[PDB]
């Protein structure tokens, strides 16, 4: 199937990653 | 009782130790066709008799890893006792 | 009070040792 | 320091928790 | 099974759990475990022939 | 910037590296041509080039080319030596092919493997990468 | 036949002597003891554990003895910053004339050993001035010692014995541990900061005597019941405090400056109050979840199998199946024992992290040789309660297991995968490895031949943003509290970062060791050391997982935790129990530690000397730490004594040397295993019997040599503790002869 | 001898870098790694390894790379002779760039 | 002394009777397996636990397992 449960946290932690990465980037202040 | 010939050789610092007179004691018994040379559990060379022969050794270990090597000799006939200090002398090899 | 150092410390160095592996070795070997 | 009569106070005081170390050790088995 | 069967194994304790033998004889009446399978990779003993039980196999052929 | 970076070609630490080059190779201009290249790098307060392993485009040369270069040739280097595995598992012997290569399965297993990216997610939406967890052996738990 | 060891009748009927080695290590396993019932287990474990609580305060009331006895506290209080503190004096018979003059330091009349462990700077912060205080404090911990050896015995007594169900109460301790321990504990020291050292810090005596009648603040109490908390905040004590003085004083208790004191570099003991304040309403809250007797509160057992979220049907929480969880950890106390050293080895080096950086004590920042030790001795600490942790973890998969009740839960699915964590652990320790040894082999050839520009030097540009994120300008990143125009800079709707003035000069200055300055030498280190954590963990994890049996052995449940192998036979099994990948971690875990303690140590050397381009340029190449650091820094330690005379520095010299032999020793048992050494001894008992006289004489037990897991246990720690005293004779005399 | 022969006398090995003995500065580090590298087979045994490449053939046969010869670790003669001869070499070869980058200097 | 278990896998092949030195094992006859025999230790009191037993047995996994347990002068393998 396709792993709703599993692919939504970890779309959550790595919107996380991308995030911060956003502040190092200066896209976001 | 056991009655057997001690085999030739000038003695060892392997032989019998205290265990002997406190513990226990074994003893192998075996009736050899010919005179020839042989190796000690114990450590070296020795030469049996003719006949039926006696070696007293300190543990089981030393009599069967002896009798391998009597197996060589096509002589398949070795006893194992167990000779107590008490002077009870137990027949543990074979078990008929 | 600094002499009680000559006192404690040869008694711990000496004296606890010999009354302890004493003790124990009569302790162990005690049918 | 400390003084002289102090020292003694608190050897004293210390003989109870070895008398009590001693009384836990032995109620828990030989 | 047969001679020349693929069979797996599910016997946790052996070593080729779930893998893929090759029966080379079945037996009649003893032992419990009367199937001889010529497996194809080698344990740690260097052997490669184990008996297994008629219920502990899954054919696959 | 970047930081504690200052470009080398303006650091006096890196300036005075370059007056006292010492050459490679037998190459008499060995030791200058290497500062020449040095100087768009990102000399600290030592004079030594630090990289940037970022992601930016103009420190790209640093970690970003480097590390595409690398993963096509090692990536090569395992998937020539997987297809080699799958071919000597269906012949006679199988053991002697793994110390004494099989130079007629190798060598087209070599020339061909050199687009591998288009080959390796072919097997991976066809579910041929892979074995079935019901089919390797696994310790009792 | 004897009746020693009491608690075997396996090991009582043994003629060799391997009845006396086995004795000392299974006394304390109370679990495989004779006739030892469930029930009794735990009342034999909690009346041990006021044994152990009980020489804790006996040790520690032995510090404050010592030094309020022998010791020059009350001569350090007048210059803490060059007054050199003392431990304990020395009596040694064995001394020579030129070695009592080397150790007559520090303004003393005998010999006496520098107190190199602070606990000069941690009674000075908390109010104690003089050496009667110290003497009170030790007679109260005697009383208060023994308060626990009475305990113990009090509690084993047939109707003072406590039942099997009062300590399989779980949600009862959660309670009172968390609201009475924790919370009452951080409640009542913030009651002794505020009544007794915040005022001890202004010159204002406040001891017993005196503080029923006088109030730590003019207001009064008033405040706090009316609402009007923000008067504790007043006037603080300013920036010209001088520290236990009434100049540049506050009236202020509760205060929230954040960063350090001016003059002594230590945390605010204003900002301390206020913090084991608010951590203690935060912990007697969080006491006051779990069901007890009165009918309220969150079930643990409830929490595990439950199913259904909102009506949703789940496997469990985090739809994650949970269920006989609660029975796993409760029931067994290897699951615990495992679970609480991991917890509890997290958090001491998550002490030793937060004290270099932040110290709490005064004047603590500027006494180098005791900021040294502390942080090796509560990393090395760290160490063994983490591999302690999976150890104990690991005897719990072979003994206490039990996989029907815990069938279909999270801790089956781990034992289920478990080859795919054992190689992927394997992974990235090679990956690691591969390319971290790669790099500085790589920059000690470009060094070596020359030209060490093309050395591979990496920016941490990952941790040069954080130190940023955090507020420091040195990098010029501008983010996140070092942009001045920041959302998280400002606190956009409410504006109360009190904090942050007194935070970003405290991070700002280059005379602290808050957020170090981190360049490409320290991008490889901290690679190094997560090549350390990965191994580490791999041999841990996979001997714990492992533990219940394999391919090349299964059922090695039913040997035991610790057997030696299962013979020369399928090729030999050699170091194969789950004991064995223990005993393989610790040289990992000493190595590891190694590495982060050789390596905090000499980024501090040139910090405390002002040379910080000798680390900067030095550390990215693998000879110079060789060079620089062990080289040059052991020149001070191995004059100790020379053939020209001795120093204060001759105990380190010895120790370090001792610390070499004692290393060295362990091999022996390690590289020679048994075999040839029974029959070593067969001939000693030959040439025993046989010589005349000294055959009046006789053993009572067999001489026979060390069993194979015993000269492993043997030869770790012959290894362990000559890796201990090496280096912390090497840490000491390495700093405090250059200071 | 620690003092006045170790110490003392490697001041012209490891200071030995940007000059002709730089090859004895790096295998007198060399050799210190392969003496260290050979307490692995000597201090560990064979069995603890049989079962760590279990899990690694595990991942080779996950993805198809499971090789016909199986992998075996090191026997338990052959795992104290590796760690033997990764010992005299790492020893020896620390002395043979201690003696020679000590003495083609102060010869 | 030792403790040897032997289950019901094996085959009768008589490799770890002529193998334990201290001669523990026996052949006693059974109708199970092919050779019609299994392996019996009565004599578990001499055993020295050599595991040359388990090293000779063909079965996987073995019929026969040593169980070391608590060691006597006669398991200890002492001469004095
Ligand atoms: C465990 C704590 C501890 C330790 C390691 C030390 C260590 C030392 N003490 Mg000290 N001491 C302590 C607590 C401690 N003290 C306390 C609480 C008191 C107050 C009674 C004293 C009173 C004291 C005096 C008066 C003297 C020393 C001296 C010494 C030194 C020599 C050893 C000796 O003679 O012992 C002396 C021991 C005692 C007087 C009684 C011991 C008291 C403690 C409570 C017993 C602890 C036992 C321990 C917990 C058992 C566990 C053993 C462990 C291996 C499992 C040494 C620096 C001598 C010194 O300084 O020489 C230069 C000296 O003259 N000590
Ligand atoms: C056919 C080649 C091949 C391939 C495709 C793989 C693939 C894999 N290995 Mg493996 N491995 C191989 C050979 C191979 N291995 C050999 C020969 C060894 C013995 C040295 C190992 C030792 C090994 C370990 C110890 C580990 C892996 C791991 C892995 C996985 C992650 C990749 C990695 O870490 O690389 C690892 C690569 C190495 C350790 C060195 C590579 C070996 C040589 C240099 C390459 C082989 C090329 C081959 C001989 C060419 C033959 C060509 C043919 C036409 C003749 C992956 C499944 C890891 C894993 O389980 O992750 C999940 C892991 O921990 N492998
Ligand atoms: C924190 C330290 C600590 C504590 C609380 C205990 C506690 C205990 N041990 Mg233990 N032990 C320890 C450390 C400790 N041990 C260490 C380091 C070793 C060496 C490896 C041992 C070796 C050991 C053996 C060999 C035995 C115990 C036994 C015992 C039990 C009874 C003690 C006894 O008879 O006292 C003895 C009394 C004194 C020493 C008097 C001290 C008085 C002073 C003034 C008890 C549960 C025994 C037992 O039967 O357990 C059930 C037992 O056989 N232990
Ligand atoms: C409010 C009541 C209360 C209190 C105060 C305690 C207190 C305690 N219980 Mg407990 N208990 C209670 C109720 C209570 N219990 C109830 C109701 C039950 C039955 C359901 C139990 C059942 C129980 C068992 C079965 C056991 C205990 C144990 C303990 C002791 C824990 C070990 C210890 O001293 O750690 C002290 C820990 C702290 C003070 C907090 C430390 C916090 C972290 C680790 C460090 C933070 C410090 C910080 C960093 C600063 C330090 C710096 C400074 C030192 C310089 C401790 C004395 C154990 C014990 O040892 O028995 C004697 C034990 O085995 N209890
Ligand atoms: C558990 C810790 C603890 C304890 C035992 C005490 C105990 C005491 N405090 Mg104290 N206090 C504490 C925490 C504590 N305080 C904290 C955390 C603060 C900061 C909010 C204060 C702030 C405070 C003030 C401002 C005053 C007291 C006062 C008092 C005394 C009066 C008793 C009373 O009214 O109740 C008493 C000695 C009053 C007093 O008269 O002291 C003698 C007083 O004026 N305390
Ligand atoms: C508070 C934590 C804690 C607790 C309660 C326990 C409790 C226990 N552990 Mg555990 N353990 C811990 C921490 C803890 N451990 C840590 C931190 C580690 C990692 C190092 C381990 C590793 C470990 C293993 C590997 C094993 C245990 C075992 C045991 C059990 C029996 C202990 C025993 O036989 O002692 C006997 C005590 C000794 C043999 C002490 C000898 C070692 C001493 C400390 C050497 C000291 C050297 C010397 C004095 C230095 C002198 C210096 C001088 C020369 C200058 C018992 C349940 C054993 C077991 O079977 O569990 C059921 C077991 O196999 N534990
Ligand atoms: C310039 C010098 C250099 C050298 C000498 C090495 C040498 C090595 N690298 Mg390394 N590496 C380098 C630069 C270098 N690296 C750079 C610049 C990068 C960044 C891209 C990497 C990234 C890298 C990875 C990611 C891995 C290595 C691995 C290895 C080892 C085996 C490589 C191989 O071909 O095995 C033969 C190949 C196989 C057996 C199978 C192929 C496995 C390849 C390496 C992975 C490719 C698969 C896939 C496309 C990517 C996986 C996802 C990844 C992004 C995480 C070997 C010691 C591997 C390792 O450590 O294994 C333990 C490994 O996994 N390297
Ligand atoms: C110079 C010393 C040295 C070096 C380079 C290594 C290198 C290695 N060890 Mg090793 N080891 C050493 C000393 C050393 N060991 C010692 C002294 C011991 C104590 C017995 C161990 C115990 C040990 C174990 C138990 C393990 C390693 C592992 C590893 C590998 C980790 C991957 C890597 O970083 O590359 C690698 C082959 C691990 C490994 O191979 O992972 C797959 C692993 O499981 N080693
Ligand atoms: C030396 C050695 C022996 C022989 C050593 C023996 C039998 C003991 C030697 C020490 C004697 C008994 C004196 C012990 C004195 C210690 C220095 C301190 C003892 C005090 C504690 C026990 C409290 C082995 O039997 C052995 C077996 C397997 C692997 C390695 C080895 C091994 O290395
Ligand atoms: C590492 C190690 C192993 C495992 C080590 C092994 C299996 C050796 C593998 C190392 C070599 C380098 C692997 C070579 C594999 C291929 C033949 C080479 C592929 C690359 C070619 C181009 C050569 C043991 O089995 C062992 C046993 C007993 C005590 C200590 C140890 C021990 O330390
Ligand atoms: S236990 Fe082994 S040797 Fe004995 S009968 Fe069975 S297979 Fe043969
Ligand atoms: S213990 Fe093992 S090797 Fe020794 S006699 Fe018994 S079966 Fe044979």
């Amino acid at each position: 199937p396709p792993y709703t449960f599993r692919t939504g946290w970890a779309l959550l932690l790595l919107a996380v990653n991308f995030l911060v990465a956003a502040y190092y980037f200066h896209i976001i202040q | 009782t056991l009655s057997g010939k001690t085999p030739l050789f000038a003695g060892s610092t392997g032989g019998l130790l205290t265990k002997a007179v406190e513990e226990e004691k074994y003893a192998i018994t075996w009736t050899s066709p010919k005179a020839q040379v042989f190796e000690l559990p114990t450590g070296g060379a020795a030469t049996m008799h003719e006949g039926e022969n006696l070696l007293y050794i300190a543990r089981k270990e030393y009599g069967i890893a002896l009798g391998g090597q009597l197996r060589k000799f096509k002589i398949t006939n070795y006893k194992i006792y167990r000779i107590l200090p008490s002077g009870e002398t137990t027949f543990i090899h074979p078990a008929d | 009070a600094s002499f009680l150092s000559s006192i404690f410390v040869p008694v711990i160095g000496w004296v606890v040792p010999i009354a302890t592996f004493s003790f124990l070795f009569l302790y162990i070997e005690r049918e | 320091s400390i003084s002289d009569t102090q020292v003694y106070i608190a050897l004293v005081v210390a003989l109870i928790p070895g008398l009590l170390a001693w009384r836990l050790a032995t109620e828990l088995y030989k | 099974v047969q001679r020349g069967s693929k069979v797996r194994i599910l016997r946790p304790e052996s070593y080729w759990f779930q893998d893929v033998g090759t029966v080379a004889s079945v037996d009649q009446s003893g032992i419990k475990y009367p199937v001889i399978v010529r497996f194809d990779k080698v344990n740690y003993a260097g052997i490669n022939t184990n008996n297994f039980a008629v219920d502990e196999l899954i054919e696959v052929e | 910037l970047g930081a504690d970076l200052t470009p080398c070609a303006e650091n006096p630490a890196f300036q005075a590296l370059a007056k006292n080059a010492r050459n490679t190779t037998a190459d008499p201009q060995s030791g200058q041509k290497r500062f020449e290249r040095y100087s768009q790098a990102l000399c600290g307060p030592e004079g030594y080039p630090h990289l940037i392993v970022d992601g930016r485009l103009d420190r790209a040369g640093d970690f970003l080319i480097p590390s595409i270069l690398f993963l096509y040739i090692a990536g090569w280097i395992g998937w020539v030596g997987r297809a080699y595995l799958q071919a000597i598992k269906k012949d006679s012997d199988t053991e002697q092919k793994e110390i004494q290569l099989d130079l007629g399965i190798a060598l087209p297993i070599i020339a061909t493997g050199f687009a591998w990216p288009a080959a390796a997610v072919k097997e991976l939406l066809s579910g041929e990468l892979t074995a079935k967890d019901s089919e390797i052996t696994v310790s009792p738990r | 036949a004897t009746k020693f060891p009491k608690f075997s009748q396996d090991l009582a009927q043994d003629p060799t002597t391997r009845r006396i080695w086995y004795a000392m290590a299974m006394g304390n396993d109370f679990e495989s003891h004779d006739g030892m019932t469930e029930e009794n287990l735990y009342q034999k474990i909690f009346a041990t554990h006021f044994g152990h609580l009980a020489i804790i305060f006996l040790w520690a009331s032995s510090l404050l003895f010592h030094v309020a006895w022998q010791g020059n506290f009350e001569q350090w209080i007048k210059d803490p910053l060059h007054v050199r503190p003392i431990a304990h004096a020395i009596w040694d018979p064995h001394f020579g004339k030129p070695a009592i003059e080397a150790f007559t330091q520090a303004g003393a009349n005998g010999p006496v050993n520098i107190a190199y462990s602070g606990v000069y700077h941690w009674w000075y912060t908390i109010g104690m001035r003089t050496n009667t205080e110290l003497y009170t404090g030790s007679v109260f911990l005697l009383l208060f010692a023994s308060l626990f050896l009475f305990a113990g015995w009090l509690h084993l007594q047939p109707k003072f014995r406590p039942s099997l169900a009062w300590f399989k109460s779980a949600e009862s301790r959660l309670n009172h541990h968390l609201a009475g321990l924790f919370g009452v504990s951080s409640l009542a020291w913030a009651g002794h900061l505020i009544h007794v050292a915040i005022p001890e810090s202004r010159g204002q005596h406040v001891g017993w005597d005196n503080f029923l009648s006088t109030a730590p603040h003019p207001a009064g109490l008033q405040p706090f019941f009316t609402g009007n908390w923000g008067v504790y905040a007043q006037n603080p004590d300013t920036a010209g405090h001088i520290f236990s003085t009434s100049q540049g004083a506050g009236t202020a208790i509760l205060t929230f400056l954040g960063g350090f004191h001016p003059q002594t570099e230590s945390l605010w003991l204003t900002d301390m109050a206020h913090h084991h304040l608010a951590i203690a309403v935060l912990f007697i809250v969080a006491g006051h979840m779990y069901r007890t007797n009165f009918g309220i509160g969150h079930s643990i057992k409830e929490m595990m199998n439950a199913k259904t979220f909102f009506g949703k049907p789940v496997e469990g929480p985090f739809n994650m199946p949970h269920q006989g969880i609660y029975d796993t950890y409760n029931n067994s106390l290897h699951f615990q024992l495992g679970w609480h050293l991991a917890c509890l080895g997290v958090v001491t080096s998550w002490v030793a992290q937060h004290m270099y950086s932040l110290p709490s004590y005064a004047f603590i920042a500027k006494d180098y040789t005791t900021q040294a030790a502390l942080y090796t001795h509560h990393q090395y600490i760290a160490i063994f309660l983490m591999v302690g942790a999976f150890a104990h973890g690991a005897i719990f998969l072979v003994r206490d297991y039990d996989p029907e009740q815990n069938k279909g839960n999270v801790l089956e699915r781990v034992l289920q995968h478990k080859e795919a964590i054992i190689s992927h652990l394997s992974w990235v320790s090679l990956f690691l490895g591969f390319h971290t040894l790669g790099l500085y082999v790589h920059n000690d050839v470009v060094v070596a031949f020359g030209t060490p520009e093309k050395q591979i030097l990496i920016e941490p540009v990952f941790a040069q943003f954080i130190q940023a994120a955090h507020g420091k300008v040195l990098y010029g990143l501008d983010t996140l509290l070092s942009n001045p125009d920041s959302v998280a800079y400002t606190a956009y709707p409410n504006y109360a970062n009190v904090w942050l003035p007194g935070w970003l000069d405290a991070i700002n200055s280059g005379t602290n060791s808050l957020f170090l300055t981190i360049g490409p030498g320290d991008f490889l280190v901290h690679h190094a050391i997560a090549l350390g954590l990965h191994t580490t963990t791999l041999i841990l994890v996979k001997g714990a997982l492992d533990a219940r049996g394999s391919k090349l052995m299964p059922d090695k449940k039913d040997f035991g935790y610790a057997f030696p192998c299962d013979g020369p036979g399928r090729g030999g099994t050699c170091d194969i129990s789950a004991w064995d990948s223990f005993y393989l971690s610790l040289f990992w875990a000493l190595n590891t530690v190694g590495w982060v303690t050789f390596y905090w140590h000499w980024k501090h050397l040139g910090i405390w000397q002002g040379n910080v381009a000798q680390f900067n340029e030095n550390s990215t190449y693998l000879m110079g730490w060789f060079r620089d650091y062990l080289w040059a820094n052991s020149a001070q330690l191995i004059n100790g004594y020379n053939p020209y005379g001795v120093n204060n520095l001759s105990v380190w010299a010895w120790m370090f040397l001792f610390g070499h032999l004692v290393w060295a020793t362990g091999f022996m048992f390690l590289i020679s295993w048994r075999g040839y050494w029974q029959e070593l001894i067969e001939t000693l008992v030959w040439a025993h019997e046989r010589t005349p006289i000294a055959n009046l004489v006789r053993w009572k037990d067999k001489p026979v040599a060390l069993s194979i897991v015993q000269a492993r246990v043997v030869g770790l720690a012959h290894f362990t503790v000559g890796y201990v005293l090496t280096y912390a004779a090497f840490l000491i005399a390495s700093t405090a002869g250059k200071f | 001898w620690l003092r006045d022969f170790l110490w003392a006398q490697a001041s012209q090995v490891i200071n030995s870098y940007g000059s002709a003995l730089s090859a004895y500065g790096l295998m007198f580090l060399g050799a210190h790694f392969v003496w260290a590298f050979s307490l692995m087979f000597l201090f560990s045994g064979r069995g603890y390894w049989q079962e760590l490449i279990e899990s690694i053939v595990w991942a080779h046969n996950k993805l198809k790379v499971a090789p016909a010869i199986q992998p075996r670790a090191l026997s338990i003669t052959q795992g104290r002779a590796v760690g033997v001869a990764h010992y005299l070499l790492g020893g020896i070869a620390t002395t043979w760039a201690f003696f020679h980058a000590h003495i083609l200097s102060v010869g | 002394s030792h403790t040897v278990k032997i289950y019901d896998t094996c085959i009768g092949c008589t490799q770890c009777v002529r193998a334990c030195p201290t001669d523990v094992l026996e052949m006693v006859p059974w109708d199970g397996c092919k050779a019609a025999q299994v392996a019996s230790s009565p004599r578990t009191e001499d055993c020295v636990g050599c595991k040359r037993c388990e090293t000779a047995c063909p079965t996987d996994f073995l019929s026969i397992r040593v169980y070391l347990g608590a060691e006597t002068t006669r398991s200890m393998g002492l001469a004095y």
